[PDB]
């Protein structure tokens, strides 16, 4: 529940484009603490540090046996995604519409 | 934990279909993508296709679109592989993997031979050493397997339990019934009293064989 | 189409220095801003093993010098402490545009101290059918090749197999005679390269 994850992160599938208006990134976690919280932290092209909305149930990684699903209300324009601590950190460039 | 288990190793007559299959250990099949990579003699792997237990959608490499057809079942945690109307050399070890970013867990390749002659079980004879006690570090012995058709034979030693610093030797084909040799250099203080064995498996004929490497 | 160019065709490394391999796609593999170039390490009789997933990240639990280096469509794998463990063909695969196919591969060969060959000679089993089982797998040597003779007491009765690089190489020669050409004699020898010999008299 508490401190965020320390391991690496890895997307296992499609980053669907739900027509309601969201990206639904599915990931699997290879790391130290297995019942952590997921370090999701979307940002803009510069890093004034935030740009995007988190739509999932406020999720956590409780397995390595189970791929953590994620939903996020991105902005209809160029933008960077992010998942995981500094080393081996997912840095998706969802900068599309 | 986690890992995939493809089924058997069959021999099929040209112009017939095979139904391979992959199975789960500790993860649901809908979890991620699952494939089928093909690999022949020395012609390294060839990605055939991916499928999605979730959607149920599968895309192949065009030049494979006519043979294969990937499938899955959630009831059973398996993804299959129908490969039909096969040809004489449509022969290979057809593997199945897991990820999207680099494949992590692959299954025990399943070799498929397209042939007209039928499967013949091997003739595994144990092979005990002569006056060869002197070994700087390890006492060595073995057991021969001769005359089988589909070349897959998984050789095991004691079901595998010790410095199974074995050496398995490649097949050979003198006429049309293959031949293979074993090798197991157990410890020196380890032979005549504790029992030894030579487990042989011929997947294409559903034949496992366990042998007596008795002291002489 | 999409095409890969793994280029060392087959190299022989030391047992302590930088193994360098490369793979050069034709079209681009930069997907989510991240290039999707992965590597594999398949050994004899086993399935491939994933080294690097995205061009540079190192796997779940794989020894440290194994790392990625690469662009939108041009890469390279590396292993500095090349050790007696890394004997395999290495692969290269794409996962961006559907032909998620792999390259050709590269067969790493690691060099070793030069081989003092073990020699195991085995007589037919305690034959009631067929003929002679005369086995002599010669175990654990470095130079890939040595050749043997089978001093009978032949040609039409010898088979020799290969043993890949890890348990050093080994060999496996055999002599399959009838049970009346086998008895019509007394002593067999396994001749190796000065001459080393493993004898045995049918009697004993």
């Amino acid at each position: 529940s508490y401190s965020m994850c320390t391991g690496k992160f890895k997307v296992v599938k499609e980053i669907a484009e739900t027509q309601h208006g969201t990206i639904v990134i599915r990931v699997q976690y290879e790391g130290d603490g297995s019942p952590c919280k997921i370090p999701f932290e979307i940002m803009d092209l510069e890093k004034r540090h935030v740009l995007g909305r988190l739509i999932t149930v406020n999720p956590i990684v409780t397995e390595k046996d189970s791929p953590v699903n994620i939903e996020a209300e991105p902005p209809f324009g160029d933008s960077y995604i992010i998942i995981g601590v500094e080393p081996g950190q997912l840095k998706l460039n969802w900068f599309k519409k | 934990e986690v890992q995939l288990q493809q089924s058997g190793a069959e021999l099929v007559k040209p112009g017939a279909s095979v139904k391979l299959s992959c199975t789960a250990s500790g993860f649901n099949i809908k979890d991620t993508y699952m494939h089928w990579v093909k690999q022949r003699p020395e012609q390294g792997l060839e990605w055939i296709g991916r499928i999605d237990p979730a959607n149920g959608y599968s895309k192949y490499d065009p030049k494979f679109q006519g043979k294969a057809t990937i499938t899955a079942d959630t009831s059973s945690n398996a993804a299959y592989l129908q490969l039909s109307s096969l040809t004489s050399e449509d022969t290979a070890v057809y593997f199945c993997a897991r990820d999207y970013e680099g494949f992590a867990y692959w299954g025990q390749g399943t070799l498929v031979t397209v042939s007209s002659a039928k499967t013949t079980p091997p003739s595994v004879y144990p092979l005990a050493p002569g006056a060869a006690a002197a070994t700087s570090s390890s006492v060595t012995l073995g057991c021969l397997v001769k005359g089988y058709f589909p070349e897959p034979v998984t050789l095991t030693w004691n079901s595998g339990s010790l410095s199974s610093g074995v050496h398995t030797f490649p097949a050979v084909l003198q006429s049309d019934l293959y031949t293979l040799s074993s090798s197991v250099t157990v410890t020196s203080s380890t032979w005549p009293s504790q029992t030894i064995t030579c487990n042989v498996a011929h997947p294409a004929s559903s034949t496992k064989v366990d042998k007596k490497i008795e002291p002489r | 189409d999409i095409v890969l160019t793994q280029s060392p065709a087959s190299l022989a490394v030391s047992l302590g220095q930088r193994a360098t391999i490369s793979c050069r796609a034709s079209e681009s593999v930069v997907r989510y801003g991240n290039s999707f170039m992965h590597w594999y390490q398949q050994k004899p009789g086993q399935p491939p093993k994933l080294l690097i997933y995205r061009a540079s990240s190192l796997e779940s639990g794989i020894p440290t010098r194994f790392s990625g280096s690469g662009s939108r469509t041009d890469f390279t794998l590396t292993i500095n402490p090349v050790e007696a463990d890394d004997v395999a063909t290495y692969y290269c695969q794409q996962t961006n545009v559907d032909p998620w196919a792999f390259g050709g591969g590269t067969k790493l060969e690691i060099k070793r101290a030069d081989a003092a060959p073990t020699v195991s000679i085995f007589p037919p089993s305690s034959l009631t059918s067929g003929g002679a089982s005369v086995v002599c797998f010669l175990n654990n040597f470095y130079p890939k090749d040595i050749n043997v003779k089978w001093k009978i007491d032949r040609q039409n009765g010898v088979l020799n197999s290969w043993t890949d690089q890890d348990s050093t190489y080994s060999m496996s020669s055999t002599l399959t005679l009838t049970k009346d050409e086998y008895e019509r004699h007394n002593s067999y020898t396994c001749e190796a390269t000065s001459p080393i010999v493993k004898s045995f008299n049918r009697n004993e």
